[PDB]
């Protein structure tokens, strides 16, 4: 947290700025409040807060657990789309309903990525996410 | 009965099976329309084609009515009433959230929103429009109407559908037309005039308790106050039973100038204007043959007119002019046009409405909207024309006609056209970098303006003379001339211009002769399509292969871009450089000699302070006096309340860019590129079963002209749009 | 310019061109060198290219330099 | 000036149009030249 | 009707086959027969270099300087000889298809020869000097009226 | 051949120098009725009774109105093309099959071939300092 | 003018044939396939360049190809003027 940069709960004109600090929202704290809420980071010469990535404690949760957090969506968002994809092909109305949304199918497959993580990982050791290299008949060249 | 809309291809056989590829999505949008690629009928094609316009027309009433609404329960309208000068109308009141808090437009009377510039309440300030609740029944009728007439087609075309006979009456077309629809609705709009308009106008001069003044009721059958003004007008005195209209020279008057008590013109004269129109061309429009046995037999007019040079004349054209569709909508869409820019070019030395030259902002932008518009669409008349003629046409009835002449020595006509651009084109352009070179080159006595080389259009200052000192001779029972760009007096309000006579210098010269080169080109650009569409020098099948294909090989060399709908592309990226510098010219000049504050002694002390005289003949200077004025806010007019909207030209670029990238690349290798994210999928087995194509390279083609223009004018009517904020 | 519009065009109008010395007098005396055609595509996406990348390079070395000059 | 004579006056021309005129005259002659010989 | 097929790339328009225009280009030096090649070039270089010195004579950059006539005489010197130059060269690389294209309802003459031209270059440097010098003498004394006065 | 051509006033995409000096193009057939029709240089015209003469500066033409305009509406197959030298001469380009087949005959013209599968073609690595390509096998 | 190159997987559909405005092909006896009959080019001094024939060609991999060449002329080059 080095580099020359100064705490924000004591930089002056970090409290310079929150002083008219114009309350965006239509409530008279709304400003004040988050300058408040801006004591924890450290401030410089701009009078702006700079984040630290390292895992350090000093601000390991101000960007590990959003990272976890869109992990998690896009985990899955991912894992749903697939599984919907796998399943229409067992119809033989393939392109039939590729523009046609089969909700009452499309929903519980949608209800059932609760548990994504490690049913993949499960797929992974099973080995239930690949296809053999010359099996996958897609040409190159 | 609602089980038919999810069966998409219902007009095409083919692409009414699936979407094998992505491909089947793109004509999807394509050909939802060009029902004449469907069947060779026509009674159908008419049903469709009206209730189309019923459509459109019910859309046209609901916006217009919501437009309305909102301006009744958000807008300083009755505010503003008082005074139109301290207040800037507004509407659209911005919703407090995060993001847009900021932004109200707060114009007096703490009524914040957003500062529009379409200047209905100009509208608003002849209609003599009180309270708003009359606005609100407006509105209300408005949208009944287009439901109405929406539920009118609906009928007429699943119910009691036309016949075909009932299509090619012309005659009583125009007839109808011309005289019921033109002259009537016209009629009916000057007695509203005379009723309401110039009554409430009168009561609009010193404070007259608007709400307080009667209503339209209090003067249906009272004539009393009707009786107070325009001693004449007591009933009417009806002296047109005696043939008498001497008496009424109270309202019915011809003025012709400025009222420098409305900030427009004197509305007697529109009112007279209006009549005498309705009646002129309802005795016109009562012309041609119809059901009494009475009139012009007019396909034996066209027959008459032939001679030495002429052929054989207009013979046998009206097969083209009904049989075929295309035909009527290219003609009208050039003449539409055409007449649209004259209005666009028309309505800032006239004013028609209160408050319109003392008002400095929707003046330009109505200006340039109409004027873009009518470039926009007679590019799309010639294309039109072009459609006709690669579908519509006949080697059997176009024998040796006025038609069949020209397409027999097309070869000459664009040999001496393309002669002239050349001529025209370095003429104006080189001899202007000339005298750039010579003002870079410590030269400056071989500049060409006024205090240099000479050169004059006596032409134009000739004409305006003659226009000057018009009254009294040629126009006798006239008062002032027709406007006062052209001679007369200064005319203005306070300290802000609304009219002063015009100046023709030496910068007048190139700029003119640019507009016409350009013009010409333009021509060239789309004749040359125009002709050269069935039958090249090379390529004999062109009509009989279509009019969108992209080439034909790369035999004979190259053959890329030899349709004409890419002749026309090239066209509209012209007529935008046409267009583009019109307006520049335009606004740099009503905003130099024309625009800016006003003295006690009549001082015009205008915005810039005469430029052109001075920078506006070399090409560094056309930069620098320009766009130096044109953004050196827009960095910084962001950053308060009435500051924040950050605009998208610092947008607009990004869009160009991306626009460009799409022409100058080809598209195998983006589908090269697109094959190895598919293998990369199919490794993960995620392969999307409808397989993805590259766009072909017409559409590519379209969608970055498209872009283009998007960005470049998003650009300029933000300029423009923050410049005028700058001053208004 | 050279890069936008494509050889399908460029060739008609140099047919109606060619028709003009054939049939004016006192200048069809002479004659053709050589009988002259439109570019060839290759060509004219190569100009095209060089006119891009020459445009590019003037402006910004003037401009680097002009201001370092004028600046310090 | 400087110690050297007036050539920087008119050396430029010859070279400048001159010998582009011999050059492109004596190219354009060449480049239509009969067979088998050629100079 | 068209010279010899209507079906030709040609037509009778009366601006090119009008009796008037065709009796006052026959007789056009180019084309008058009874005369030398010689001649020809004399009286082409006369014209040319009659007129083609006034339009740098008081246009020139010195245009309003006290010694502008022989500026313009010299320029004009050097155009004819650069001229003369040019269609030599070309008569020196002229014979392929050693024809002009005719559209005259006549051949013009035999002018059409590579000594012929050598020979007409050489008459027009002479007439070109003689209409140059000519020309400088009507325009050289300024009071050429101003004498007649009238 | 035949002295006569259809009926048609005249036009500017006639011939040019090249034409009279390096080669003509002739093309005939059998039009007994009369009907109004297009041509590919700008302009239209109206047939002849029986024979037609039509005469032309390039080939394709002859080949659009052969296909496209005699025979794919109006059901005439006996036209004939030929090629005219500057000098004068009369030369004979087709029917190079008489009856314009385009299959049929009782043997034909044997010259060259190649039926050689592509997946073993020749690289620029074995056929190098020749003057051939890929077309050895 | 350029070359033309033919190969063994010729239907004999003769869309080709009908194709080309340049008469550069004929079917010459064949014996292969049901073809019997099978396209080639005997007249290249026509080429065009247009290849509108193996656009006509439905086989897999079309059986015509063109090499396109260096050796043009006025009637490779198709000039009127
Ligand atoms: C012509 C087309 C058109 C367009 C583009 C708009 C656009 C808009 N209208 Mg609107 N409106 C229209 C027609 C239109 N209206 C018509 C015909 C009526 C009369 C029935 C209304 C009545 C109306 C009301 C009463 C309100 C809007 C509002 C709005 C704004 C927010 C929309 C919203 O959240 O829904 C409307 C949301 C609510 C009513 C809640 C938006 C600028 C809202 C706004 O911001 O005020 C201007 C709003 O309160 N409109
Ligand atoms: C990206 C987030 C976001 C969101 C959700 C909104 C949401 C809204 N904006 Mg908005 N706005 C944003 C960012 C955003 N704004 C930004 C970054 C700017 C520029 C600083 C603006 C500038 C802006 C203006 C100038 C206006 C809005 C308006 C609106 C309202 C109607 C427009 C709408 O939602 O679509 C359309 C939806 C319907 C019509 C329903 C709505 C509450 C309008 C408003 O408040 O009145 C309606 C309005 O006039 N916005
Ligand atoms: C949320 C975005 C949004 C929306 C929905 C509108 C909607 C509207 N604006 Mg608007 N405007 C916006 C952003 C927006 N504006 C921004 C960012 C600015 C610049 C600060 C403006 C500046 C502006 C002016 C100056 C004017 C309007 C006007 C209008 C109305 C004309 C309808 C119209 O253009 O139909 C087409 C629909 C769209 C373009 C969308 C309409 C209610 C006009 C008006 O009120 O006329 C009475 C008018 O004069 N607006
Ligand atoms: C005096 C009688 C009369 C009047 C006033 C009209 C009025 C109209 N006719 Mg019409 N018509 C008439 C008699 C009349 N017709 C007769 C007798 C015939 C039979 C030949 C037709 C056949 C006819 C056709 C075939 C079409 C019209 C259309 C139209 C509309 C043109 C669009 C317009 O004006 O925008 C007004 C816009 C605003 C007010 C906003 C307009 C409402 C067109 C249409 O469908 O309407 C859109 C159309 O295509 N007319
Ligand atoms: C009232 C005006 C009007 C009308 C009714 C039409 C109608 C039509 N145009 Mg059109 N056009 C117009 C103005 C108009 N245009 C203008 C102003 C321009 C110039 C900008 C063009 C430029 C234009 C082109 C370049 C093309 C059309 C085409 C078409 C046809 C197919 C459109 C379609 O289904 O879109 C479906 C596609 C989208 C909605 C996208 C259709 C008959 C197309 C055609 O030839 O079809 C016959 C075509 O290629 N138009
Ligand atoms: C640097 C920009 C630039 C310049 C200088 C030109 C110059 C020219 N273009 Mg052009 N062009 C440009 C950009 C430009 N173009 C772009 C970007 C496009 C694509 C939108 C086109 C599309 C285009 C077409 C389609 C046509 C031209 C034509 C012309 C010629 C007009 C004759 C003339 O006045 O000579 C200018 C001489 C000097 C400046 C010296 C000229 C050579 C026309 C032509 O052939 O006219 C004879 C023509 O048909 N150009
Ligand atoms: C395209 C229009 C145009 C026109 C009308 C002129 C006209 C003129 N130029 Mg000019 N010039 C032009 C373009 C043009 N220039 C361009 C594009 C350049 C390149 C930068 C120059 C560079 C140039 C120089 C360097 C000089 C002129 C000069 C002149 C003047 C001498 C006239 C002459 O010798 O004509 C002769 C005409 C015929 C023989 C016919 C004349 C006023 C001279 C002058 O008087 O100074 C201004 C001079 O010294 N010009
Ligand atoms: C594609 C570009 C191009 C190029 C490089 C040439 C090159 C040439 N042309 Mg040429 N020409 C072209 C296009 C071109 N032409 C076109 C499009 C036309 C149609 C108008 C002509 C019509 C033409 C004629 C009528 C003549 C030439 C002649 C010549 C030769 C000497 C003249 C000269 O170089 O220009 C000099 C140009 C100026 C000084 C200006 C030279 C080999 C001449 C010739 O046959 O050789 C002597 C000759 O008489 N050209
Ligand atoms: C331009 C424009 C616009 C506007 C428009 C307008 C403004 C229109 C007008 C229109 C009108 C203004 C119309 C009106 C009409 C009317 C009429 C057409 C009338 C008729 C009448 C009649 C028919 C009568 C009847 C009767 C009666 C009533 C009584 C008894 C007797 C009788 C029967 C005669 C808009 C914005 C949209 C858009 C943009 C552009
Ligand atoms: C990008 C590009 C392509 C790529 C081709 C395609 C089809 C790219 C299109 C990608 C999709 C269709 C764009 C979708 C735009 C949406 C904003 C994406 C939203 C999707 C999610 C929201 C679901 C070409 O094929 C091409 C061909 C010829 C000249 C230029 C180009 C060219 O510039
Ligand atoms: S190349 Fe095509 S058209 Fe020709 S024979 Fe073979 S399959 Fe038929
Ligand atoms: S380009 Fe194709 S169709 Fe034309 S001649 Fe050559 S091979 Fe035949």
């Amino acid at each position: 947290v080095g580099a020359g940069l100064v705490p924000c709960s004591e930089s002056p004109e970090f409290i310079q700025r929150a002083a008219s600090a114009r309350n965006t929202t239509a409530d008279p704290n709304s400003g004040q409040k988050r300058f408040e809420r801006y004591a924890q980071e450290l401030c410089g010469p701009e009078g702006l807060p700079h984040l630290i990535v390292d895992g350090r404690l000093n601000h390991a949760g101000d960007f590990l657990i959003p990272s976890i957090l869109f992990l998690y969506i896009a985990g899955w968002i991912g894992w749903v789309g697939r599984a919907y994809l796998q399943e229409i092909k067992k119809r033989d109305n393939t392109e039939l309903r590729e523009v046609i949304i089969d909700v009452p199918t499309a929903l519980p497959l949608m209800l059932s990525g609760f548990t994504w993580p490690l049913a993949a990982v499960k797929e992974l050791l099973s080995g239930e996410l690949v296809a053999k290299d010359d099996e996958i008949p897609v040409s190159p060249r | 009965s609602f089980e038919k809309w999810g069966q998409p291809g219902h007009f095409d056989r083919t692409l009414a099976k699936g979407p094998k590829t992505t491909t089947w999505i793109w004509n999807l949008h394509a050909l939802a329309h060009d029902f004449d690629t469907h069947t060779s009928d026509l009674e159908d094609i008419s049903r469709k084609i009206f209730a189309a316009h019923f459509g459109q027309l019910a859309v046209i009433f609901l916006w217009l009515s919501g437009m309305e609404f909102h301006g009744a329960r958000f807008s300083n309208y009755e505010a503003w009433l008082s005074d139109p000068i301290g207040i800037k109308p507004s509407a659209q009141v911005v919703w407090p959230i995060v993001g847009q808090d900021i932004l109200n437009a707060d114009v007096g009377g703490g009524f914040h929103g957003i500062q529009i510039t379409s200047g209905l309440f100009q509208v608003w300030r002849a209609a003599g429009f009180t309270n708003s609740f009359q606005l609100y029944v407006t509105a209300i009728g408005g949208l009944v109407a287009a439901a109405l007439m929406l539920f009118a087609g609906w009928f007429h075309y699943h119910k009691r559908a036309p016949k075909l006979e009932w299509f090619q009456n012309a005659e009583s077309m125009l007839n109808h037309h011309l005289a019921g629809l033109l002259g009537l609705g016209c009629l009916s709009w000057a007695g509203h005039q005379i009723h309401v308009a110039l009554p409430v106008n009168k009561l609009l001069d010193a404070g007259v308790a608007p709400k307080d003044i009667p209503l339209p009721h209090e003067f249906i059958l009272n004539n009393s106050l009707m009786a107070e003004l325009y001693p004449s007008f007591a009933k009417g005195l009806t002296p047109f039973w005696t043939l008498n209209w001497g008496q009424y020279a109270d309202f019915l008057t011809f003025k012709g100038g400025l009222n420098p008590v409305t900030g427009g013109l004197w509305l007697t004269d529109t009112a007279h204007h209006h009549l005498a129109l309705a009646v002129l061309f309802i005795v016109a429009g009562h012309m041609y043959r119809t059901n009494w046995g009475i009139g012009h037999s007019i396909k034996e007019i066209l027959e008459n007119h032939k001679g030495p040079f002429t052929g054989d004349g207009h013979k046998g054209l009206y097969e083209n002019m009904t049989t075929s569709w295309h035909a009527q909508l290219g003609t009208n869409l050039a003449m539409l046009g055409s007449l649209t820019i004259i209005v666009a070019h028309h309505m800032y030395a006239m004013p028609p409405y209160p408050y319109l030259a003392t008002d400095y902002a929707t003046a330009l932008s109505i200006f340039t909207h109409h004027m873009w518009i009518g470039g926009f669409l007679i590019v799309g008349g010639a294309a039109h024309a072009t459609i006709f003629m690669v579908r519509d046409y006949d080697p059997a009835v176009n024998q040796n006609n006025v038609l069949d002449r020209v397409i027999r020595h097309r070869d000459a006509i664009i040999s001496h056209l393309n002669w002239v651009c050349m001529f025209l084109g370095f003429h104006s352009f080189g001899l202007y970098i000339h005298n750039d070179t010579m003002q870079a080159l410590g030269r400056p006595q071989d500049m060409f303006s006024d205090t240099a080389i000479q050169l004059q259009p006596v032409f134009a200052q000739f004409v305006q003379n003659i226009h000057t000192l018009a009254p009294g001779s040629t126009a006798p029972n006239a008062l002032e001339p027709v406007s006062y760009a052209f001679g007369g007096g200064v005319v203005a309000v306070g300290g802000k211009i609304a009219m002063m006579p015009i100046a023709l210098g030496t910068a007048d010269f190139m700029i003119h002769h640019i507009h016409a080169f350009q013009i010409h080109v333009t021509v060239l650009i789309l004749l040359k399509g125009f002709l050269f569409a069935r039958n090249s020098r090379l390529i004999p099948d062109k009509a009989n292969l279509g009019f969108r294909f992209p080439c034909d090989g790369p035999g004979r060399g190259g053959t890329c871009q030899v349709s004409g709908w890419d002749h026309v592309f090239l066209g509209l990226f012209w007529m935008f450089n046409t267009i583009a510098i019109a307006v520049y010219h335009f606004s740099w000049k009503m905003q130099s000699d024309v625009w800016g504050t006003i003295d006690p002694d009549g001082t015009i002390a205008h915005i810039t302070g005469g430029n052109f005289a001075m920078s506006a003949n070399t090409i560094n200077g056309w930069l620098r006096d320009y766009q130096w004025a044109q953004a050196a806010q827009v960095i910084q007019s962001y950053g308060s309340a009435l500051s924040a909207y950050g605009l998208l030209f610092l947008g607009a670029h990004f869009v160009w860019a991306f626009s460009l990238m799409f022409l100058f690349s080809g598209r195998g290798y983006w589908q090269e590129l697109i094959e190895s994210i598919v293998w990369a999928h199919n490794k993960l087995k995620v392969a999307p079963t409808i397989q993805p194509r590259a766009l072909s390279i017409i559409q590519g083609r379209a969608v970055g002209v498209a872009h283009y223009l998007l960005g470049a004018i998003v650009t300029i009517w933000a300029f423009f749009e923050a410049r005028i904020i700058s001053v208004g | 310019m050279f890069l936008i519009s494509w050889r399908g065009y460029w060739q008609e109008l140099i047919e109606t061109l060619v028709w003009a010395h054939e049939r004016t007098p006192l200048a069809s005396l002479v004659r053709w060198k050589d009988k002259p055609v439109a570019m060839s595509i290759v060509q004219g996406r190569l100009v095209g290219l060089a006119h891009f990348t020459v445009g590019y390079v003037l402006t910004y070395a003037a401009f680097v330099i002009a201001s370092t000059a004028g600046k310090f | 000036m400087f110690s050297a004579s007036f050539l920087p006056s008119i050396l430029v021309p010859l070279t400048g149009l001159v010998f582009p005129a011999i050059a492109m005259a004596l190219l354009l002659i060449y480049v239509e030249r009969e067979d088998p010989s050629g100079i | 009707p068209s010279r010899r097929d209507p079906q030709i790339g040609n037509l009778e328009t009366p601006i090119n086959n009008s009796s008037l225009v065709k009796w006052f280009i026959n007789n056009l030096p180019a084309y008058r027969p009874g005369i030398t090649p010689l001649r020809r070039g004399l009286e082409v270089g006369m014209a040319h270099g009659y007129w083609l010195l006034g339009p740098f004579a008081k246009l020139g950059p010195l245009r309003d300087t006290d010694v502008a006539n022989i500026a313009g005489l010299l320029a004009t010197l050097g155009m004819v000889v650069i001229s003369t130059l040019a269609v030599s060269l070309y008569a020196a690389t002229d014979p392929p298809k050693p024809v002009a294209t005719v559209t005259v309802p006549n051949p013009p003459d035999t002018f059409d020869t590579t000594e012929g031209w050598n020979t007409f270059a050489s008459g027009f440097l002479i007439g070109g000097v003689g209409g140059a010098v000519v020309a400088y003498f009507i325009l050289a004394n300024i009071e050429l009226i101003q004498n007649i006065f009238k | 051949l035949s002295g006569q051509t259809p009926i048609f006033g005249g036009s500017t995409g006639g011939l040019l120098t090249k034409a009279f000096r390096e080669e003509k193009y002739v093309i005939t057939w059998t039009s007994p009725k009369e009907q109004v029709f297009e041509m590919p240089t700008g302009g239209a015209a109206i047939m002849r009774q029986g024979p037609n003469k039509l005469e032309l500066a390039r080939k394709e033409y002859c080949i659009a109105l052969g296909g496209q305009q005699l025979r794919a509406k109006f059901r005439i197959t006996d036209y004939k093309i030929y090629r005219v030298y500057p000098n004068g001469e009369v030369q004979y380009l087709h029917p190079s099959d008489g009856v314009f087949p385009e299959k049929v005959n009782e043997g034909r013209q044997k010259v060259g071939y190649v039926d050689r599968n592509i997946g073993k073609n020749p690289d620029p690595a074995k056929l190098k300092f020749s003057g051939m390509t890929t077309y050895n096998a | 003018s350029h070359s033309v190159k033919i190969y063994d997987t010729c239907i004999g559909c003769t869309q080709c044939v009908r194709a080309c405005p340049t008469d550069v092909l004929e079917m010459v006896p064949w014996d292969g396939c049901k073809a019997g009959q099978i396209a080639a080019s005997p007249r290249t001094e026509d080429c065009v360049g247009c290849k509108r024939c193996e656009t006509a060609c439905p086989t897999d991999f079309l059986s015509i190809r063109v090499y396109l060449s260096n050796a043009e002329t006025t009637r490779s080059m198709g000039l009127a003027y």
